[PDB]
């Protein structure tokens, strides 16, 4: 049973600038099977009406999804990207590096 | 535009 | 100049919580416009692109169809697959689909494909010929039998040769404003001090379509293909992709540095330096 971690980068739409609105990405890729667990993350508190693409997958098979919402960043607001997948023992969680 | 629907595997 | 169409079907058993599901998603290019959903309330064909939405019911209805049916088929298949393999009924496994046309800049077929896996390994698949199959191990020469004996490589042939180019073609038309435009990256150099012996060269490149893109950094003009940390392209969301590569190197020597960049949507390749 050929299994594949998650590939995970978090990063926003637009180049991020503070007050002005923009949308919030955590893209997963590169993994096997499907099933996977997304959420986004402001302040460690779980954002509401988040979205993510339908289910597609690379030329080697990998399943990949967008997760996204709209979001105003702020320069005391930190967000982060927590994923669970068969292959992880606990849910990663990626801090948005505003620092590029 | 889907292909038809084919036979099982 | 090039364009292609694709279907990605993805059925996943899940003993214990169900039937298996069925995804269906098509794509021109790197552009989704339709997709299907065995486990919505009503599953219906969906549009996901605005240039499909001028189709008419008759052509929502037949999508529509044509996936209910696969969603029971590939239930049947992914039975018969556990039964190839002597799997147990406790385990979930995955087969997927990926099928479709590539045609030129004069809308001619290049090349046809329809290929499966199980469980993320190749299966089986239509050979270039779009006339045999090229079966993975001694299950997938069953499927591939029964396939044979449903004269489903000339049905391939048909629909590749016919009806996958032609709507290709009409959908090319009917999106044209964005499937048939390049937007060219908009590119810069980040630095990024590691110690005061090295620092990072980020060359970025940002909202460009079509994905495809080539980002490569050179030192005193030679390759650091080794040397250099490349991200996967990723989508910004808006139908536009965003990609960075990434170089470390001794301080003093950045302008011995220079990134490169070829796509589509400019008009000449760039070249770039860190511009402190
Ligand atoms: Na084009």
């Amino acid at each position: 049973m050929i299994q594949r971690t998650p590939k995970i980068q978090v990063y926003s739409r637009h180049p991020a600038e503070n007050g002005k609105s923009n949308f919030l990405n955590c893209y997963v890729s590169g993994f096997h099977p499907s099933d996977i667990e997304v959420d986004l993350l402001k302040n460690g508190e779980r954002i509401e009406k988040v979205e993510h693409s339908d289910l597609s997958f690379s030329k080697d098979w990998s399943f990949y999804l967008l997760y996204y919402t709209e979001f105003t960043p702020t320069e005391k607001d930190e967000y982060a990207c927590r994923v669970n997948h068969v292959t992880l023992s606990q849910p990663k969680i990626v801090k948005w590096d505003r620092d590029m | 535009h889907l292909a038809s629907s084919g036979h099982s595997y | 100049g090039s364009h292609s169409m694709r279907y990605f079907y993805t059925a996943m058993s899940r003993p214990g919580r169900g039937e298996p599901r069925f995804i269906a998603v098509g794509y021109v290019d790197d552009t989704q416009f339709v997709r299907f959903d065995s486990d919505a309330a009503s599953p219906r064909m969906a549009p996901r692109a605005p240039w499909i939405e001028q189709e008419g019911p008759e052509y929502w209805d037949r999508e529509t169809q044509i996936s209910k049916t696969n969603t029971q088929t590939y239930r049947e298949s992914l039975r018969n697959l556990r039964g190839y393999y002597n799997q147990s009924e406790a385990g979930s496994h995955t087969l997927q689909r990926m099928y479709g046309c590539d045609v030129g800049p004069d809308g001619r077929l290049l090349r046809g494909h329809d290929q499966s896996a199980y469980d993320g390994k190749d299966y089986i698949a239509l050979n270039e010929d779009l006339s045999s199959w090229t079966a993975a191990d001694t299950a997938a020469q069953i499927t591939q039998r029964k396939w044979e004996a449903a004269r489903e490589a000339e049905q391939w042939r048909a629909y590749l040769e016919g009806l996958c180019v032609e709507w290709l073609r009409r959908y090319l038309e009917n999106g044209k404003e964005t499937l048939q435009r390049a937007d060219p990256p908009k590119t810069h150099v980040t630095h990024h001090p590691i110690s005061d012996h090295e620092a990072t060269l980020r060359c970025w490149a940002l909202g460009f379509y079509p994905a495809e893109i080539t980002l490569t950094w050179q030192r005193d003009g030679e390759d650091q293909t080794q040397d250099t940390e490349l991200v996967e392209t990723r989508p910004a969301g808006d139908r536009t992709f965003q990609k960075w590569a990434a170089v470390v190197v001794p301080s003093g020597e950045e302008q011995r540095y220079t990134c490169h960049v070829q796509h589509e949507g400019l008009p000449k390749p760039l070249t770039l330096r860190w511009e402190p």
